């Protein structure tokens, strides 16, 4: 619990690493004998025998294994002796594996069985797999065995169609299916934390690296992995492929291995080809005489297989290939022994002599021709792969290479000699040991499997180590554990992706990793007693003591804060970079302390010289003289003296960019291995420095940082990072003394006689515009005289070109203050391909003070580009800030106004048992809006009882005109159900008035309002209506208008809103009585314009400021430093509770979070916390056993158990019952905490003491970026924190980011300033205003945009809307501007008529777009995309391309599924690209159709769908009709009721009636009924029994058959024989139905409902000619009369058809024939 | 012969002290102290900071002062901006272009002289500075001997001494005469100047300007340099001394070994 010690880490290390050897001794097999010889001694290890076929193993063929795996084994007959034991536990189970063999025994086809088994996971009915399904990761230990195994499993599993690659340094991880990768970069990946919940099956490859110093890495894996399976329950494979070393058993713990099940041991008698060993162990200590006697030793070898077999010689550096095979040909022909190698005249001599010729390689000329080669990376690739082949060939004889070849490539030779087991580690600063991994790896290339009957492996080594190589390569050097040397940094990485919150969970976490296991099975070997092993039989304490060790390492580093008693840990921004950049965590202690603004580059460079991993770094006395000639010449200087390591580093990082070659051998290895660390070291650095603000010092780093990358100072020209080019002119253009910006702005030859060379001419003009450049513009918009709103245009002016840029271009978006000082905004900018060429906008906010600074600076800086930037100055001379608010409206000190005030006992009913008085707000606008008609403004805090104030307008309407009828309008369509459901018991159950809802099917639409006395609506609901207001009576006729929240007026959708109330205004003022407005908002800062604009007195415009709301509101806003959001997010967990026990302990609190998941996540770790603080069901108010009545109505298993301990969630997954179930019972106080997502802000029916907002961030799966909280948003989730019959006050902390927290302070305890945006969306408008003649000319356009409020505000803050100046000539010409922009726009899509340059008039497509409310650019497309010859594949795509169906989301979690669905659709579409809304929605369209069951966002996106295709289908109606187009018109008059019933025009007309199975209509399509007349007669007894319903199922079937449509239609030719060409022919249609209608369309599959409309048409058929339609409700009877002009003189013949809009199978045809003369 | 003991000689150029000091440039700004007239000139602290960190400890810099007078009251001169021109000076002397600083932005400025560092705190106004201030008014009218002043940025132990000196009309006509460069001139009196009334605030800001194409400092490339240069002007703040531009040859010249 708390028996702490802390432990010295270092003292338990094996400082060995893989050479610490466990065994103490080490048995030989029989035959093994040793040799003394002079300066060395011998020992020889006998080929051993293999194991004769023990039980009943026979070796199974490839053609018996299942169907699906003998793709990935083509080419292979049978599967070896392993392998063969192995397929069934390998492709039938999913049991975790581990495989232990020597190297060669074919281990890799195990791990393909399994691979191939996850892969037949995914079989499709199409037969391909479903690859955005799984993903598998394999673990390989060296780079160079990775790429070689990516091309293996590339090609193994081609036929699969499944992509393998390895991961460069993020589309391709989605893109592949098997990624392979070293465990380092799989570490690094999962540390950041995506794509790897797909994962389902992991391979560790040379597992047996654990006894490596990289073996942590694969502990860290797999504790990572194995934890997350039991927080997750998505259960992941684990295949380990191991050597042959004991624990194999506790490896098999490690894993979760069953060893009855998938542990598989085969000894080193199972290698495929017998292996004679030979050991040479040189006694001789003295480096010189060493040296000869290694090459004495070499030399013999070499001579025993002379001439019989190929010698393969390993040595460990690329230099030392040429000297050793130099040097043992050379003492050949001193004894002249070079004619046993080759023949001297046989084909092997020649080959070797012709290609030697063509080699091109310098030191491989020298050694070809006598039988000699080398192999190493330095060289060329179709070098190697030429050595490769001349060896395979069995051409080359003695062949000196390094470890690389040995894991790259598969070449294995007859003798395999292993020169030397010494390697120089400059991580360790000394010559160290091979590595176990290398010696098993070249020592396993002795031997081909094929000639070979044996292979003879020989390795020399010091006398020393002659025990360890014994014991590694039989079978006896034990795999232990390296992991409390890297402790410290894995639980910091751990504790920064949230697995580890405290000790305990990190004592969890230890539990899991290969030190515990070898922990408990050999205590002795790790510092453990065996009688401590059982004070603590479990190792409790003693993992406690280590983590209790490793978080103080990181406590006293400030990567981690760390509460010594409650064991809690805390996540730190420093914490959190050294894991994502892989810093051990002493070295980001040292950046912390030496890291300041004011760092000069000198400072700098010592800085990353101090990094830990350079810790073992010496400075060697060969090294001074070298290392002194470069101090002396640095261009960065060195403070520090040559004795310090620190100035050996810093001069081999300046001389690595200089591209300086050094001559000192260590030096060289120092250089690269500090160079290569330079990279993610110095890229840590610059993201400390940027968060922070340091604007000197990012600039510093980040060159630094591309300096190391391009190798080269910024002194030099930028054209050197085109390494396409011969290099001496550069060097010239360099010399020549003229910037490089002068070369823009030049003619392609100019060049030449600047540089000398128009021999190189227009070489340099290419190069110099295919170098990023990107210009810049800016727009001011300023907000406040404290907040700007910068609208950043960028602009590319260079030319892509894939081969240089790549896939895309990164930069860094800069906002510096006046000094260059301070980074007061900076934001990542990608540049894809794709957009290489169109602008981009940025925009971003910035504070300013009222000594209005100078000028700020924008900084666009590349990402990886050298001297690549564009920095714009933002001046504030010509800022026009605007002006300071009014003061608010004081609260008076009124007496509360009692409910007997109203003075009416009906109106008192309403409120009486609700509350006693009004609220002071109310009270004041009282006598204003009960005791006036005067336009009145409220604006007030949200929560300060604002409905009430509108029910005083409706009140006072009703009791003037009894039957008055008011139009409410709210933005958000959760308000309008909530209001809805509020006022309809007020004023219709208590008062006896008609309240509806407007449901936004105007087929329903305008049915509503002219039977209601309150109409709640929308804004854009109310504007289709609004804008036919001049023939419609019930919109002029409207005794009173209540606008709510008209403060959303800036946000996306406030436009709407702005016009429909500057048409209320328009329309009163031509209506001779006027409509009396009332407009309700938050606090307004500018609420003087808002009044003005809709005609409101200033006695009667009441602006309250946030400081009057009637319940206090105590508001906290709590900053955080971390900038990675899921980082963030975890270091706010348990300060929401902290939050919850401190401002409200036991009332009731609601807590808002980004996403869905989150809710889970967040409601788990309240409780989580809670119960740590065995606090267990505190926030659980109601007895347990009184809940489950409420609770197990529930799907969700997870919120079941939170509800248990009082914590509920809410979120727009879950069910609309399950959601008022837990909203009530945090309404009652059963629970007293419930987790909301930000999305249902605008719905929730809940209010409670305390509101937490959890970050004011979301991620869109559109832009793929993080935005910003509307500020609209906040504001309604503070609003939740008021209870005014409840509580005193009210509480809401908001935890946001640190940058953020000045924009809240300044816009939440202030009134909040709106502007308007009706600017940047004017067409859809002006064109109704044309269509109904209300605006005919330019200058109407003009005194239009007098009546809005977009107007108003360019007088008040002009450079917000981009203007210059408030003079009335300044305006006049921005809006006339504006006004032949708009203009030109619509007659562009021929929408309109431009007559002069000034008359204007509607035209039939824009009238169409007008009437059914749709983008004047959908109806443009519309109309160039439909023929005469248009069927309903075609109609279903037209009206999918519309640009309302533009936001549908793309989540990519369903690319498969909307693959496979449109195998599944009937109607099959051209260029299948799944990057498109429009395509998506297609499928929607057809899943409806085809009444296809989808997932629950996909059936809730369609149910959005479709609310708009009805009014999409009308307009193709209007247009192919209008066009003369009968067969398409009709076939689109069919869709909308084929949209409406979710059928097709071939599916069976009975599929309309409910209950009717998918079957049992079939069971009488046999029979003879196909009509719903046919149902409807029939009888009972006899109907009753053919339908196999119930009871009850048999009244749904009827109800629809009586509101089902029966009309009787007459028609009658007016003279039908007065009649001649040009003469009227009128047809008279009289339509009567049977009985009436007592509710609308029954149509359950679709979401509104809907009225019955109809169509009369009149068309030739064979001619495909529409002549005559109308469109029609009716009531009973109706007349409609149909006319046209008579064509030719003849007989045609007409056709008349009757169909409907809602229901399939009621259409009518009727041909007749006119004569005409 | 050679010796029974020798060594080799190790190169130890100076500007690599100098650079290393002048990292610790910006522990000055935090120590910045002030020494009538009728003019009273007023300082923003924020360009002059910026001005000290951007200096060298020995070789001298300098930049042009622009500004205007508070709105209704014109017996204080603002400094609102620092030019930074082209030039390479030493220990005693600064040598700037014989073109005044021209953009659209100064164009509502007056000139108000310039400002420049110097090693050692003297009680006397440099001989130098007498010298090129006279002949900078004789070149350029628009330089008004009651208007324009001299600011010395004395560089004191760990601290940062300003003085500001105009020019007497005694001094005038001796200094655009003078062509003796040394430290006792013929004719230098200390009648040749008198020091004006200087303040610090913190309660406006100022900006620099900086050359369009070039930097400002040429005390590595003195060829390129020329008294007939010409230059635009950009709003830009200027680079450090020892900034990577400004000394291209330490470089590359290690590039080629
Ligand atoms: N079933 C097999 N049948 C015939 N040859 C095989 C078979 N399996 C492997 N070989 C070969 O044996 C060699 C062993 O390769 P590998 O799978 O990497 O062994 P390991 O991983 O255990 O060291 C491969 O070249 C492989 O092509
Ligand atoms: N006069 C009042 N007296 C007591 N409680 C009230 C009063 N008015 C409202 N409450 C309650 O306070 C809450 C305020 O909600 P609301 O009317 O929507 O305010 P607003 O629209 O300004 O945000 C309502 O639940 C309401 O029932
Ligand atoms: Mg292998
Ligand atoms: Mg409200």
């Amino acid at each position: 619990l708390a028996p702490r010690q802390v432990l010295d880490l270092e003292d338990l290390v094996f400082t060995q690493g893989s050479h610490f050897m466990a065994n103490k001794r080490c048995q030989l097999p029989d035959g093994s004998f040793r040799r003394q010889r002079k300066g060395y001694e011998e020992v020889h290890v006998p080929a051993l025998k293999p194991k004769p076929f023990g039980s009943e193993e026979q070796l199974l063929p490839v053609e018996k294994l299942p169907k699906y795996a003998q793709a990935g084994f083509e080419g292979f007959k049978t599967l070896n002796r392993i392998q063969s034991k192995l397929y069934r536990a390998a492709l039938e189970t999913d049991e975790n594996l581990l495989l232990c063999a020597p190297t060669g025994a074919g281990k890799t086809n195990v791990a393909l069985m399994c691979m191939l088994r996850e892969i037949g996971k995914h079989i499709n009915m199409d037969g391909t797999i479903n690859v955005d399904d799984f993903k598998i990761i394999y673990i390989a230990p060296m780079r160079s065995l990775v790429q070689e195994m990516v091309g293996s499993f590339g090609k193994r599993l081609a036929t699969y169609g499944i992509t393998v690659a390895e991961l460069t340094g993020k589309e391709e991880i989605s893109a592949t299916q098997i990624i392979v990768c070293t465990p380092e970069k799989w570490d690094i990946i999962t540390r950041k934390g995506t794509y790897t919940q797909l994962v389902r099956l992991i391979i560790l490859d040379e597992i047996h690296l654990l006894h490596d110093d990289r073996g942590p890495v694969l502990e860290a894996l797999v504790a990572r992995a194995i934890r997350n399976i039991e927080m997750t329950q998505e259960d992941v494979r684990l295949i380990g492929l191991s050597a042959t070393l004991p624990n194999y058993e506790d490896v098999a713990t490690f894993l979760r291995v069953d060893p009855a099940k998938g542990l598989f041991y085969f000894d080193n008698s199972f290698r495929p080809v017998p292996l004679e060993q030979t050991y040479v162990g040189i006694t001789e200590k003295k480096a010189i005489k060493r040296f000869q006697i290694m090459n004495e030793i070499v030399y013999e070898k070499i001579m025993e297989h002379a001439g019989k077999n190929q010698v393969l010689v390993f040595v460990h550096s690329r230099k030392e290939t040429g000297k050793t095979a130099r040097a043992i040909r050379d003492m050949c022909l001193e004894k002249d022994t070079l004619g046993l190698f080759l023949r001297e005249g046989s084909a092997s001599t020649e080959v070797l002599r012709t290609e030697a010729e063509q080699c091109k390689n310098l030191e491989l000329k020298d050694l070809l021709p006598y039988g000699f080669a080398i192999h190493h990376a330095g060289m060329t690739r179709v070098d190697r792969t030429l050595v490769e082949d001349l060896f395979a060939d069995k051409h080359i004889q003695v062949l000196v290479s390094t470890a690389t070849l040995a894991w790259g490539v598969n070449l294995p030779a007859h003798t395999v000699i292993i020169k030397g087991t010494q390697v120089y580690s400059p991580e360790k600063g000394r010559w160290t040991e091979l590595g176990a991994l290398d010696i098993l790896q070249m020592l396993g290339r002795a031997g081909r499997p094929q000639y070979d009957t044996k292979g003879e492996g020989i390795l020399i080594t010091s006398h020393g180590e002659l025990q360890y190589y014994l014991s590694l390569l039989n079978q006896q050097l034990p795999i232990e554990s390296q992991m409390v040397s890297k402790l410290p940094d894995m639980l910091n990485a751990e504790i920064v992706l949230g697995n580890v919150q405290n000790a305990k969970d990190a004592v969890n976490w230890l539990g899991y990793a290969y030190l515990y296991i070898r922990m408990l099975r050999s205590p002795t070997l790790y510092g453990i007693s065996h009688d401590d092993l059982k004070g603590d039989p479990l190792l409790d304490q003693r993992r406690l003591d280590l983590v209790h060790t490793a978080a103080l390492m990181l406590d006293k580093n400030n990567l981690v804060k760390y509460d010594k008693k409650t064991g809690n840990f805390q996540v730190t921004e420093l914490g959190r970079i050294a894991s994502h950049y892989y810093i051990t965590n002493d070295t980001v202690q040292t950046y912390n302390q030496l890291l300041k603004p004011t760092l000069s580059e000198i400072e700098l460079f010592r800085v990353f010289s101090l990094s830990s991993e350079f810790k073992n770094i010496t400075v060697r006395e060969e090294e001074k003289l070298e290392l002194q000639k470069l101090l002396e010449r640095v261009p960065i200087p060195v403070k520090e003296s040559i004795e310090e390591p620190s100035a050996k580093i810093n001069v081999l990082l300046q001389a690595f960019i200089s591209q300086l070659k050094l001559e000192g051998f260590a030096l060289m290895a120092d250089m690269v291995y500090v160079t290569q660390s330079a990279g993610r070291l110095m890229r840590a650095i610059f993201e400390i420095v940027l968060n922070r603000g340091w604007a000197q010092l990012t600039d510093k780093t980040l060159n630094l940082c591309k300096m190391i990358d391009k190798r080269m100072w910024q002194s030099m020209c930028p054209l050197r990072q085109f390494r396409k080019l011969p290099e001496e002119v550069v060097k010239k253009i360099e010399k020549k003394n003229f910037p490089f910006e002068r070369l823009y702005d030049l003619n392609h030859n100019e060049i030449g006689e600047l540089i000398r060379m128009p021999k190189m001419g227009k070489t340099i003009h290419k190069y110099v515009h295919l170098f990023p450049k990107l210009e810049l513009s800016v727009h001011l918009q300023p907000i406040t005289r404290s907040t700007l709103k910068v609208e950043l245009t960028i602009t590319p002016d260079f030319q892509w070109d894939e081969k240089v840029h790549g896939s895309s271009e990164a930069f860094w978006i800069l906002v510096e203050d006046v000094d260059s000082e301070v980074i007061l905004h900076h934001e990542y900018f990608l540049l894809k391909a794709k957009y290489a060429q169109d602008e981009h906008l940025i925009t971003f906010f910035v504070p300013v003070f009222e000594p209005l600074p100078p000028q700020y600076f924008i900084r666009v800086v590349s990402d990886r580009w050298l001297s690549c930037e564009t920095q714009l100055p933002v001046s504030f001379r010509h800022l026009i800030l605007p002006e300071k608010y009014p003061p608010p409206t004081e609260l008076l000190d009124l007496q509360p106004l009692p409910v007997s005030a109203l003075r009416n006992s009906a109106f008192e009913s309403l409120y009486q048992d609700k509350f006693p008085f009004f609220n002071p707000i109310q009270t004041q606008v009282f006598n204003t809006v009960y005791n006036s008609d005067d336009n009145v403004f409220v604006g007030a805090p949200t929560g300060s009882g604002k409905t009430i104030c509108a029910e005083f307008a409706i009140l006072r309407m009703l009791l003037q005109s009894s039957e008055g009828r008011c139009v409410y309008i709210t933005p958000m369509e959760a308000l309008a159900e909530q209001v809805y459901m509020d006022w309809y018991e007020k004023f219709q159950d208590r008062l006896n008035k008609k309240v509806v809802l407007l449901t936004g099917e105007t087929s329903t639409d305008l049915k509503l309002l002219g039977k209601g006395n309150i109409i709640i609506s929308t804004p854009e609901k109310w504007d289709i209506l609004s804008r036919r207001w001049k023939q419609r009576k019930n919109v002029q006729n409207i005794n009173l208008f209540v606008v709510d929240e008209v403060h959303l007026i800036g946000g996306e959708n406030g436009p709407v809103l702005e016009v429909i109330c500057s048409r209320m205004r328009y329309i009163s003022s031509q209506i001779e009585r006027p409509i009396r407005i009332v407009a309700l908002s938050s606090s307004l800062s500018n609420a003087k314009d808002v009044a003005h604009w809709l005609g409101c007195s200033a006695t009667s415009t009441f602006n309250f400021h946030p400081n009057v709301r009637p319940v206090p509101l105590e508001l906290h806003i709590q900053g955080f430093n971390i900038s990675h959001t899921q980082t963030r997010l975890l270091s706010m967990a348990k300060p929401v509770y902290h939050a919850i026990t401190k401002h409200s302990p036991k009332k009731p609190v609601i807590v808002f979070v980004p996403s869905r998941k989150q809710t889970r996540l967040t409601a788990i770790d309240i409780l989580t916390t809670c119960a740590a603080d065995i606090q267990r069901q505190r926030f659980l108010h109601c007895t347990e056993k009184d809940l489950i009545p409420y609770l197990e109505k529930l799907s969700d298993s997870t919120l079941k158990e939170t509800l248990l301990n009082g914590v509920g969630y809410l979120h727009e997954g879950l069910s609309p019952m399950e959601r008022r179930l837990v909203e009530q019972l945090f309404s009652s106080g059963a629970i007293q905490v419930v987790v909301a997502s930000r999305s249902l802000c605008w719905g929730m029916n809940v209010a409670a003491h305390l509101v937490i907002i959890m970050d004011t961030q979301y991620y869109n799966g559109k832009i793929h970026a993080y935005v910003d909280y509307p500020i609209y948003d906040v504001l309604q989730m503070v609003g939740h924190a008021n209870r005014p019959l409840q509580d005193d006050e009210g509480r809401c902390v908001i935890m946001c980011q640190g940058s953020k927290k000045d924009f809240f302070k300044k816009f939440l305890y202030e009134p909040l300033p709106v502007e308007s945006h009706l600017d940047h969306c004017m067409h859809d408008h002006f064109n109704a205003e044309i269509v109904t003649k209300t605006i005919e000319n330019k200058q109407d356009a003009v005194d239009y945009l007098t009546w809005t409020f977009l107007y108003r505000r360019m007088t008040q803050n002009p450079n917000y809307y981009n203007l210059q100046g408030i003079s009335h000539r300044h305006l006049s010409d921005h809006l006339s501007e504006l006004v032949e922009q708009t203009l030109s726009d619509l007659e562009q899509s021929k929408c309109i008529s431009i007559e002069d340059e000034m008359d204007v008039a509607p035209l039939n497509l824009g009238m169409i777009a007008a009437y059914y409310y749709i983008n004047y650019t959908t109806i443009e497309l519309f109309s160039m995309s439909l023929n005469a010859k248009t069927k309903v594949r075609g109609l279903i795509e037209i009206i999918s391309n519309a640009a309302e169906y533009e936001n549908i989301p793309i989540r990519h979690h369903e690319d498969n599924l909307l693959r496979q669905l449109a195998q599944k659709v009937p109607h099959k579409l051209n260029n299948p690209k799944f990057n498109d809304p429009h395509v998506k929605t297609n499928l929607l369209l057809q899943a409806h159709l085809s009444r296809m069951q989808l997932s629950a966002e996909l059936q809730s996106d369609t149910e959005e769908i479709l609310s708009k295709a009805i009014r999409l289908i009308q307009a193709c109606v209007d247009v192919l009709s209008s066009n003369g187009w009968l067969s398409p018109a009709l076939a689109a008059m069919e869709l909308a009721q084929m949209v409406t019933q979710a059928m097709w025009s071939k599916d069976s007309y009975l599929k309309q009636l409910p209950h009717f199975t998918s079957e049992h209509i079939k069971r009488c399509t046999d029979k003879g009924v196909e009509s719903v007349f046919d149902i409807m007669e029939m009888e009972d007894e006899e109907r009753n029994a053919l339908l196999q319903l119930t009871d009850s199922q048999i009244a749904d079937v009827a109800r629809f058959c009586n509101r089902y449509p029966n009309i009787e239609l007459s028609y009658e030719v007016v003279d039908k024989d007065s009649i001649r060409s040009g003469g009227p022919v009128v047809v008279l249609v009289q339509l009567e139905r049977e009985e009436e209608v007592t509710g609308p369309v029954i149509a359950p599959l679709f979401p509104q409902k809907r009225e019955e409309g109809w169509w009369v048409v009149i068309g030739d058929a064979k001619s495909n000619s529409l002549i005559s339609i109308k469109r029609l409700t009716l009531q009973q009877k109706a007349k409609v009369k149909l006319d046209f002009v008579a064509p030719a003189t003849g007989a045609h013949n007409y056709t008349l058809y009757f169909m409907s809009d809602a229901y399939m199978g009621c259409d009518q045809e009727y041909k007749f024939s006119v004569d005409v003369k | 012969p050679l010796g029974s003991m020798t060594q080799t000689f190790s190169s130890k150029t100076e500007w690599r002290v100098r650079a290393i000091s002048a990292a610790n440039l910006h522990l000055r700004t935090n120590h910045i102290y002030v020494s009538e007239t009728g003019y009273t000139y007023i300082l923003p602290k924020n360009v002059l900071k910026k001005f000290i960190c951007i200096s060298d400890l020995r070789a001298q810099i300098a930049g042009y002062l622009y500004g205007v007078s508070p709105p209704d009251n014109p017996q204080v001169k603002e400094i609102r901006c620092i030019v930074m021109v082209p030039q390479w000076g030493t220990h005693q002397t600064v040598h700037l272009p014989g073109q005044l600083p021209q953009h659209e932005y100064l164009k509502e400025m007056e000139p108000l002289g310039w400002i420049h560092t110097q090693p050692n705190e003297s009680p006397q106004l440099s001989p130098q500075d007498v010298t090129t201030h006279a002949k900078i008014m004789a070149d350029n009218p628009s330089w008004d001997g009651e208007k324009t002043i001299i600011i010395t940025c004395s560089f004191t132990p760990g601290s940062c001494t300003l003085t500001a000196y105009k020019l007497t009309p005694s001094g005038y006509e001796w200094g655009r005469q003078n062509t003796d460069k040394g430290n006792n001139p013929k004719g230098y009196l200390p009648s040749h100047y008198e020091r004006v009334q200087m303040l610090l605030s913190d309660r406006f800001l100022g900006f620099f300007m900086v050359p369009a194409q070039s930097s400002w400092n040429y005390n590595f490339m003195g060829v390129r340099h020329d008294p007939n240069m010409k230059y635009e002007l950009q709003l830009a703040n200027p680079k450090e001394f020892y900034h990577e531009v400004h000394r291209p040859s330490h470089f590359l010249n290690f590039a080629l070994l």
